C-alpha cells in the first residue's frame, strides 16, 4: 500500500550481529535491492518488528535458480566494509 | 642381572627398536585447508592382520567448500582413477532406490540437516540406475580403461570384492557389511561437517600402535618365505622339464 | 580385618609383584615369544602350498597326459 | 507370583524321508501368498556346463606368452539356483543358496500328538524377483561355480 | 502330482513352525536319542519366558535350562518347502524366530 | 642397557609434543635434545604393549550375548542401536549395551575374555568398539566399585590381599596374575583410558569430610563418586632413567629431561661378568 | 524441512508446480508418481545452529563416569541429582552454558541466564 | 586427563601449578609442567637449524 515468481526466498537476520556489525534492515535490504537490479522484488520486516525478515521473488524450471540466488547473496553480496580487511579492533 | 631381549648376531648384541606407526582399518575425518575444492576427507587405512596386507586406503571425500553450491561426495576407488560419487558405489553394491542408499548412512529419519546435505549426491547417482550400469560405469574408470563391455563390469565386481574394504571380508556375498560400513563413513563424515563432531586426532596415543620384534620378524619373515616359495616354483619347473629327479 | 581399605605404602606391595613377574622388558620377550610359537606358523600357512601343473598336447601317446604335482608345509618345528 | 506354563515333548527324529530348506523373501518385494493359487519350483539347469581357460627344454614363458587350454567345470546338482514361478503370466523368483558355515538353524514342527519335532535345515535359500535378475555372463558363472565349490 | 508343482497345502491351512539357532553341542546330544527319539521339553512360562531342558537319559548330566531369546522374523517372510526321498511341498510359514542360547 | 630395551622409534601433526594421552604410557622427561626430540618416546615402568589375540572367541561370544548381525540390521525399526566393532570391523548392533559391557568387563576380569584385550563403551555415541589387535600400550589399574555393603565406592584391593602377596614376597603362591583373575586390577590402553575416571591415590581418594600442615604441597579432593579405577602409584608415568631423578617434583621441567639422558652416559658397574 | 519418497520406487522427490490450480507437488523421476505438498516449505539452509547442543542423550547417560555431576533442584521432579555438560555442536563461537539432565526424571534443563529453552 | 570429570575448565584442570619448587608439584602438575617443559626443548631443537640457514 503506501507478473513474478511463486517460489519465494525467505531469510531470517540476527538482531544481536545487525547491532555489532551497525546495520539497519533498510541498508541490508538496499544491498541485495541494488545487486539484483529490476530481475529481484525484495520485501523486509521492519528494525523495530520482532523477527527479522527478506522476501524474494524472481521478475518453467525456477528451484535450482533460487539456490543460486541464496549462494551470490550469502557470499557475493557486501553489505559495509572494505574486502579482505575483517575485524577490526580499535585502540588507544 | 643381565635381562635378555637382544639377539646375538656374529657376536655383537642387537636390540630391536619399537616402531611406532598409524593403527589401521581406523576411520578419521579430516578438514581440507583454505584452498581446495575437497572441504572434508573420511579416511581408511584398511589392511589385513595377515596375509599379503593391501595397503589400499580408501578416501571419501566431501567437494565443494563451507560456502559453495553442489557439495557432493565422492569416493576413490582402490585402482580405479576418478573418485565415484556414493550412490553409484552403493548401486553396484546392490542397494538399489534412494533411501534404502539414505538409510544406511542417516539413521534417525527426523534428522533434516544432514539429509539436505545428502540430495546432491542423489542427484549426482541419478543417471545409474541398476547394478549392472553402477559397475560398468565403475568399469569405465580404468586400470587403464580395458576395452571391452563384458570386460568392465566383470573388473568392477572384483575391485569391490578384493580391493575395496579389504578388512571386514575379501569374501564374496557381503555387500550388505560394506555398504553398512561406507554409510558410517559418510555419517562421520557428515557429522564433522556439520559441526557435531571435532576433527580426529592424528595425534591420539590410542590410534598407533607399536611395532615389536614379534611383528618386526613377522613382516621380514613373510618377504622372506615368498623369497623362498618362488625359488622352490624355479626349481620345480627346472626339474620337470628333465625330469631329473 | 582381611577386607580393610589398602593404604598409600600397600601399592607398592603390588608394584613389586608386578615386576617380580613380569620383569623390566615384558614387552620384548612376551612379543617374540608369540611370534615363535603362533606367528611363525601362520606364516608357513598363508600361501603355503605350491603346484605346477604339465598339460599334454593330446596328439597321441606320448601325449594326452595332463598332470598336476603338489607341494605341501605342514607343522613348523624350532630347535 | 503365579505362571500359567506350557510344556511339550521334543524329539529329534532319525528317520525321514524329508529334507527341510528355508525359503527366504525380502520384505521390499513385498511376496504375499495369499494371491498364491499354483506354483513351480524347479531347479535351474542352464549353466549346467562350463568352460574354464586353465595353464598348460625352454624357459618358462613371460606372461603375455604363457600357454592355455579348456577344462569343464560341473556343477554340483545341488548348486543350482531354484526358480520359482507363480500362477502359471505372473510373478517369477530366482532363489540363490546362502552362503555359510556348517551349522544350522533347526525347524521345530507340531505333530497331531501334541510333541515337537525337529529336523536340521538343510539348505537356505534368499529368493528375489526374476527382474533382479539377469543372464549369468561367464565370468559371473565362472566366479559362482568357484564360490560353491 | 504334476512334477514342478510345488504341493501349497502346508500354507493353505497355514501351518506355522519355529527356526531356532542352536548350540552345536546340544545337537550333538541330541544325536544320541534313542527310544522314540525324545530329547527332552520346550516351556513356555507366562505371567513370556521360553526355554529348553534335556531329558534325564539323553542328558547324562547334571539339570540345565536353555533360554530361549525370541527375535523378530520382520525384515523378511520365511517358509520351509521340503523335498522328500521327489515331491516339493510348502509345509509351513516361520512364525516364530529364537535362538536357544547356551547354559 | 635398561631404557635402550624401553626405546621407541616415530619416523618422519604435532608430534614432538607430548599428548595427555601420553599419560602412564611414555616418559614425560626421557627424550632427546635436538632433531630426534619427541620422536624416540621411552616406555614408563608400567606399560606393556598387547602382544595381539584372536577375534572369534569374542565375535562367537557377541552374537551369543544379543547382538543383531549387520546383514539383518533396518536403522529405522532399531534406531538407538548401539553399533558393535571389533578391529574397526562393524559386526552388528545391541539393544541394551548397559548389561552386554558388563558382562564382557566380567568375562576380562575373569580371564574368560584375555585381559590384553580393550573395550570401550563411548554411550554419547552410541558405539562399543573392541580389539584383540596388536601393538597397543597398555597400563594396570586398581578396580573401584560402588560395591561395598559397609559404606562408599572402595578398591577392590584390601589389606588382607596385601598381606597374601607380602607372605610370598618372604617366600623368596599369590602372583601379580593372582590380583589379574581375581579382577581387583586392569590393564588399560589409551582408548579405553577415555571412558573411565581415575583416582591419584587410594585412601587419600576416597572416603569423604565430616590444623593442615603448611610445608605439604597444595592437594586437591575426592569429589568423585564416579571414581571407576585409581592410579596404583603416580611415580610409575616415568620412564627407567627419570626413576633415579631424586624430587623430580622439586626441579625446572627440562633439567630432568636432561638428566634423563645423562645417566645413560655415566660410568658404574654395567654387568657383573 | 523433513522429506518424503516415492511409494513404488523408494526413489526421492522432487517438487513439481501445478501451474494450473496453483499448487506444490512431489514428483518421481523414476516411475509416474505424483503426491501433493505436506508444507509449503521446500529449503531451509540455517547457518546459526542450535541442533546439536543436546546429542547423544541416551537414558545411558548417568552410567558415564566421565560425567560431572550437581545439586541443581530440577524445574520439574525437584531432584538434586543431574549430570552436566556443554554444548556438543563443536563450533569455535559456541557459548559455555550448560545442558544438565536429570537422574531421575532425564529432563533437559540449562544454566542460560539470558534466555528460556524446551530443548 | 583421566583423573578429571569432563568440561573442567578449572586452572587445576587446564594446567595451573599452584605450587613452588621448594614444595613440590602434584602428579597432574608435573605432567602439565612436562607438556609446557617439552614445548621449549623443541623449538630450542628446531630453531638451532632454521637460525643457521638464515645466517648462512
Ligand atoms: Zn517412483
Ligand atoms: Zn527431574
Amino acid at each position: 500500500s503506501l507478473q513474478q515468481s511463486p517460489w519465494l526466498l525467505r531469510l531470517e537476520l540476527d538482531r544481536a550481529a545487525m547491532n555489532d556489525k551497525d546495520l539497519t534492515m533498510g541498508q541490508v535490504g538496499e544491498r541485495i535491492k541494488q545487486t539484483f537490479k529490476n530481475d529481484l522484488f525484495v520485501i523486509w520486516s521492519e528494525d523495530n518488528d520482532e523477527k527479522l525478515i527478506i522476501r524474494c521473488r524472481v521478475v518453467a524450471e525456477e528451484d535450482h535458480m533460487l539456490k543460486k540466488i541464496e549462494n551470490t547473496m550469502l557470499e557475493n553480496i557486501t553489505l559495509r566494509g572494505v574486502e579482505n580487511i575483517e575485524r577490526v579492533v580499535m585502540m588507544k | 642381572f643381565d635381562m635378555g631381549g637382544y639377539f646375538i648376531i656374529n657376536g655383537s648384541e642387537k636390540v630391536l627398536i619399537a616402531q611406532e606407526r598409524s593403527a589401521g582399518n581406523i576411520v578419521q575425518v579430516f578438514k581440507k585447508a583454505a584452498p581446495s575444492p575437497i572441504s572434508h576427507v573420511a579416511e581408511i587405512r584398511s589392511a589385513l592382520e595377515k596375509g599379503s596386507r593391501f595397503i589400499s586406503t580408501l578416501q571419501v571425500k566431501l567437494y565443494g567448500r563451507e560456502g559453495s553450491s553442489a557439495r557432493t561426495i565422492k569416493a576413490t576407488l582402490p585402482y580405479i582413477k576418478q573418485d565415484i560419487p556414493i550412490v553409484i558405489i552403493f548401486r553396484a553394491l546392490g542397494i538399489i532406490p534412494d533411501g534404502e542408499i539414505l538409510e544406511h548412512i542417516c539413521y534417525d529419519v527426523n534428522d533434516w540437516q544432514m539429509l539436505e546435505m545428502l540430495k546432491p549426491c542423489v542427484e549426482d547417482g541419478f543417471v545409474i540406475q541398476d547394478r549392472e550400469t553402477a559397475l560398468d560405469f565403475i568399469g569405465r574408470r580404468g586400470t587403464a580403461l580395458g576395452i571391452k563391455k563384458e570386460k568392465r563390469i566383470q573388473y568392477a565386481k572384483d575391485i569391490l570384492q578384493k580391493e575395496f574394504l579389504p578388512h571386514i571380508t575379501q569374501l564374496e556375498g557381503f555387500e550388505s557389511r560394506k555398504a553398512f560400513f561406507l554409510g558410517y563413513m559418510i555419517n562421520r563424515l557428515l557429522l564433522c561437517a556439520l559441526d557435531r563432531k571435532d576433527q580426529d586426532d592424528r595425534d591420539h596415543f590410542g590410534k598407533k600402535r607399536l611395532d615389536l620384534a614379534g611383528p618386526l620378524l613377522a613382516q621380514l619373515f613373510k618377504t622372506l618365505f615368498k623369497k623362498l616359495t618362488k625359488d622352490i616354483f624355479r626349481y620345480m619347473q627346472r626339474t620337470v622339464e628333465e625330469a631329473h629327479d | 580385618d582381611e577386607s580393610a581399605p589398602i593404604t598409600a605404602e600397600d601399592s607398592w606391595a603390588v608394584i613389586s609383584a608386578f615386576f617380580r613377574e613380569k620383569g623390566l622388558v615384558s614387552q620384548q620377550l612376551d612379543s617374540f615369544n608369540q611370534f615363535v610359537d603362533y606367528t611363525l606358523q601362520d606364516i608357513i600357512c598363508e600361501d603355503s602350498t605350491l603346484i605346477l601343473e604339465q598339460l599334454a598336447q593330446h596328439t597321441t601317446e606320448s601325449d594326452n597326459i595332463s598332470r598336476k604335482y603338489e607341494i605341501s608345509f605342514g607343522k613348523i618345528y624350532v630347535t | 507370583n503365579e505362571f500359567p506354563l506350557r510344556a511339550i515333548p521334543k524329539e529329534d527324529l532319525e528317520n525321514m524321508r524329508t529334507h527341510l530348506l528355508k525359503f527366504q523373501s525380502k520384505k521390499k518385494i513385498n511376496p504375499v501368498t495369499d494371491f498364491h493359487l499354483p506354483v513351480r519350483l524347479h531347479r535351474k539347469d542352464t549353466r549346467n556346463l562350463q568352460f574354464q581357460l586353465t595353464r598348460a627344454g625352454n624357459l618358462r614363458r613371460k606372461t603375455r606368452q604363457l600357454k592355455v587350454l579348456d577344462e569343464n567345470a560341473k556343477k554340483l546338482r545341488f548348486e543350482e539356483f531354484y526358480p520359482w514361478v507363480m500362477e502359471d503370466g505372473y510373478n517369477t523368483w530366482v532363489g540363490s543358496y546362502e552362503a555359510g558355515n556348517s551349522d544350522s538353524y533347526v525347524l521345530l514342527s507340531v505333530e497331531d500328538d501334541g510333541s515337537f519335532t525337529m529336523i536340521p535345515a538343510d539348505k537356505v535359500y534368499k529368493f528375489t524377483a526374476r527382474n533382479k535378475y539377469a543372464t549369468l555372463t561367464i565370468d559371473e558363472a565362472e566366479k559362482r561355480m568357484d564360490k560353491k565349490s | 502330482e504334476e512334477s514342478l508343482d510345488l504341493d501349497l497345502e502346508r500354507s493353505n491351512r497355514q501351518v506355522w513352525l519355529v527356526r531356532l539357532p542352536m548350540f552345536l553341542a546340544e545337537k550333538w546330544r541330541d544325536r544320541n536319542n534313542l527310544h522314540g527319539q525324545e530329547l527332552g521339553k520346550i516351556r513356555i512360562n507366562k505371567d513370556s519366558k521360553i526355554t529348553l531342558l534335556l531329558n534325564e537319559n539323553d542328558n547324562d548330566s547334571i539339570p540345565h535350562e536353555y533360554d530361549l531369546e525370541l527375535t523378530k522374523k520382520v525384515v523378511e517372510n520365511e517358509y520351509v518347502f521340503t523335498e522328500q526321498n521327489k515331491k516339493t511341498a510348502i509345509v509351513g510359514t516361520v512364525c516364530h524366530e529364537c535362538q536357544v542360547m547356551p547354559s | 642397557t635398561l631404557s635402550h630395551l624401553r626405546r621407541t622409534n616415530t619416523p618422519i601433526a604435532k608430534p614432538r609434543q607430548l599428548h595427555n594421552t601420553h599419560w602412564g604410557l611414555v616418559c614425560p622427561a626421557e627424550t632427546p635434545e635436538g632433531q630426534a626430540c619427541g620422536l624416540v618416546k621411552n616406555l614408563s615402568l608400567m606399560s606393556c604393549i598387547s602382544v595381539g589375540t584372536d577375534p572369534m572367541p569374542i565375535i562367537t561370544f557377541l552374537s551369543e550375548w544379543g547382538m543383531e548381525p549387520l546383514e539383518d540390521y533396518v536403522p529405522h525399526q532399531s534406531p538407538d542401536a548401539t553399533r558393535v566393532f571389533v578391529n574397526g570391523v562393524w559386526h552388528g548392533v545391541h539393544r541394551n549395551p548397559a548389561r552386554l559391557m558388563e558382562t564382557l568387563r566380567t568375562l576380562r576380569r575373569k580371564g574368560d575374555i584375555n585381559p590384553e584385550v580393550s573395550m570401550i563403551r563411548d554411550i554419547r555415541e552410541k558405539e562399543l568398539k573392541i580389539f584383540t589387535d596388536a601393538g597397543r600400550v597398555y597400563r594396570p589399574l586398581f578396580i573401584v566399585e560402588d560395591d561395598e555393603s559397609l559404606g562408599h565406592k572402595e578398591l577392590k584391593v584390601r589389606k588382607g590381599h596385601i598381606a597374601k602377596l607380602m607372605a610370598t614376597e618372604y617366600q623368596d603362591e599369590y602372583t601379580w596374575s593372582s590380583l589379574l583373575n581375581e579382577g581387583l586390577v586392569e590393564y588399560i590402553d589409551a582408548e579405553e583410558e577415555e571412558s573411565i575416571l581415575i583416582a591419584m591415590q587410594p585412601e587419600d581418594l576416597e572416603p569423604a569430610e565430616a590444623d593442615v600442615d603448611p610445608a605439604k604441597r597444595i592437594r586437591v579432593s575426592h569429589h568423585a563418586t564416579t571414581f571407576t579405577h585409581c592410579e596404583i602409584h603416580p611415580s610409575m608415568i616415568l620412564g627407567v632413567a627419570a626413576s633415579i631423578i631424586p624430587f623430580p617434583d622439586h626441579n625446572q621441567s627440562p633439567r630432568n629431561t636432561y638428566q634423563s639422558a645423562m645417566g645413560k652416559q655415566a660410568m658404574g658397574v654395567f654387568l657383573t661378568n | 524441512t523433513t522429506f518424503r519418497f516415492c511409494r513404488d520406487c523408494n526413489n526421492m522427490l522432487y517438487p513439481r508446480e501445478d501451474k494450473e490450480n496453483n499448487r506444490l507437488l512431489f514428483e518421481c523421476r523414476t516411475c509416474s508418481y505424483v503426491e501433493e505438498a505436506g508444507s509449503p516449505l521446500v529449503y531451509r539452509h540455517e547457518l546459526i545452529t542450535n541442533i546439536g547442543e543436546t546429542a547423544g542423550v541416551v537414558q545411558d547417560i548417568g552410567s558415564d563416569p566421565t560425567l560431572p555431576r550437581s545439586d541443581r533442584e530440577c524445574p520439574k521432579c525437584h531432584s538434586r541429582e543431574n549430570v552436566f555438560f556443554q554444548s556438543q555442536q563443536r563450533r569455535k563461537d559456541t557459548s559455555m552454558v550448560l545442558f544438565f539432565v536429570c537422574l531421575s526424571c532425564s529432563h533437559i534443563f540449562t544454566s542460560d541466564q539470558k534466555n528460556k529453552r524446551t530443548q | 586427563l583421566p583423573h578429571f570429570s569432563k568440561d573442567d575448565y578449572s586452572p587445576e584442570s587446564k594446567g595451573f601449578v599452584e605450587n613452588s619448587y621448594l614444595r613440590g608439584l602434584t602428579p597432574q602438575e608435573f605432567f602439565f609442567h612436562a607438556m609446557g617443559g617439552r614445548e621449549g626443548l623443541i623449538d630450542t631443537a628446531v630453531k638451532t637449524a632454521e637460525t643457521g640457514y638464515i645466517q648462512r
